[PDB]
């Protein structure tokens, strides 16, 4: 169901990194299938050539951390008006605390020595379900058709 | 703009918020509908000097980078005890175990 | 506005605003029955941190402006994920 529209209608865009991460832009090809775009240093903006009713999704590149793009999880490019590109601002979203302890946890213990940490055995299962694009892309998919 | 502070005694904290060009005073009034206590039995401070009631909380060095919601200054408050303050005391929190041998 | 006492293992009594200490699912249940809140497994390093993140996800949950990253020291971390945890 998420996938870009093959509608070959130019549009500028700009990618505004609005968050501390190196951002990794995603295009979901005309099959619904996550492509890889070149990185985005923090506080940093690229002017991109895509098309209208492409499908964009925004990254941590370094974990794959889901972050937001106009206060949304997805991003669609619409028709330039007035010779202006249309900005795609990529902010952090408010993680809860729970989720934002795992990234930090993740980021300073190896998977393999998850399970020698001193906490409750949900959290071991907590810390290995990492971000992933295609467990996201099922979710929102199954909450399009509802 | 908004700027986010720790009001500090002994060992109680207030987590509040209020704006930059709000006075010293009408800080001391916001502690006032919380622990009961009136502006002139308050003393408010930032480290170790004494903040005047007239000052906005910028004019202390209270603003947006300094004072964040993630990331509140502290502002320590003395209370006055029969006509004399008492001498400015902040208890610590507690310090953090020796990190994990996995994390380290 | 209205305000609570979260009180930690080591006798750290923290006053934050109800709306903000609402944020947590089990500070709700603990405040609807059985304004202070105990917490005999949470000390105040672990708590003060709590009590921020409070503020911030008021601050900046459905705000159209740059989100800044809550920052966790790794010393605070594992303890801070357990909290978390039971707090919702
Ligand atoms: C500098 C930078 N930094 C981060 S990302 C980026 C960037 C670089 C270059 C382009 C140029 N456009 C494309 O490569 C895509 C855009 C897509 O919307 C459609 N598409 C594509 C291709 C093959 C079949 C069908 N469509 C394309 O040509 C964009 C971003
Ligand atoms: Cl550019």
């Amino acid at each position: 169901v998420l996938r870009s529209v093959n509608s070959r209608e130019p549009s500028q865009v700009i990618f505004c990194n609005r968050s501390p991460r190196v951002v990794l832009p995603v295009w979901l090809n005309f099959d619904g299938e996550p492509q890889p775009y070149p990185t985005l240093p923090p506080g940093t903006g690229r002017r991109i050539h895509s098309y209208r009713g492409h499908l964009w999704l925004f990254r941590d590149a370094g974990t794959h951390d889901g972050l937001l793009v106009n206060q949304t999880e997805l991003f669609v490019p619409s028709l330039n008006v007035d010779g202006q590109p249309i900005f795609a601002n990529i902010t952090l979203p408010v993680y809860t605390l729970k989720e934002r302890c795992l990234q930090v946890v993740r980021s300073l213990v190896k998977p393999e020595n998850y399970r020698r940490l001193d906490i409750v055995r949900s959290l071991y299962e907590d810390l290995e379900d990492h971000p992933n694009v295609q467990k996201d892309l099922e979710r929102l998919t199954q909450e399009r058709i509802a | 703009m908004d700027v986010f502070l720790m009001i500090r005694r002994h060992k109680t904290t207030i987590f509040t918020d209020a704006k930059e060009s709000s006075t010293v005073f009408e800080l001391k009034r916001i502690v006032e509908g919380i622990l009961k206590r009136p502006p002139d039995e308050q003393r408010l401070y930032k480290d170790d000097q004494l903040l005047d009631d007239g000052k906005t909380l910028g004019e202390c060095g209270f603003t947006s980078q300094t004072a964040r919601p993630q990331a509140p200054a502290t502002v320590g408050l003395a209370f006055r005890a029969d006509d004399t303050f008492e001498a400015l005391c902040i208890e610590p929190f507690s310090s953090p175990p020796e990190l994990p041998d996995v994390m380290k | 506005m209205m305000y609570v006492k979260l009180i930690s293992s080591d006798g750290h009594e923290f006053i934050v605003k109800r709306e903000h200490a609402l944020t947590s699912g089990t500070i709700k249940a603990m405040l609807s029955g059985p304004n202070e809140v105990n917490f005999r497994e949470i000390p105040s390093h672990v708590l003060s941190k709590v009590c921020m993140y409070f503020t911030y996800k008021v601050r900046y949950t459905n705000s159209s402006t740059e989100i800044p990253e809550f920052p966790i020291a790794p010393e605070i971390a594992l303890e801070l994920l357990m909290a978390a945890n039971f707090l919702d």
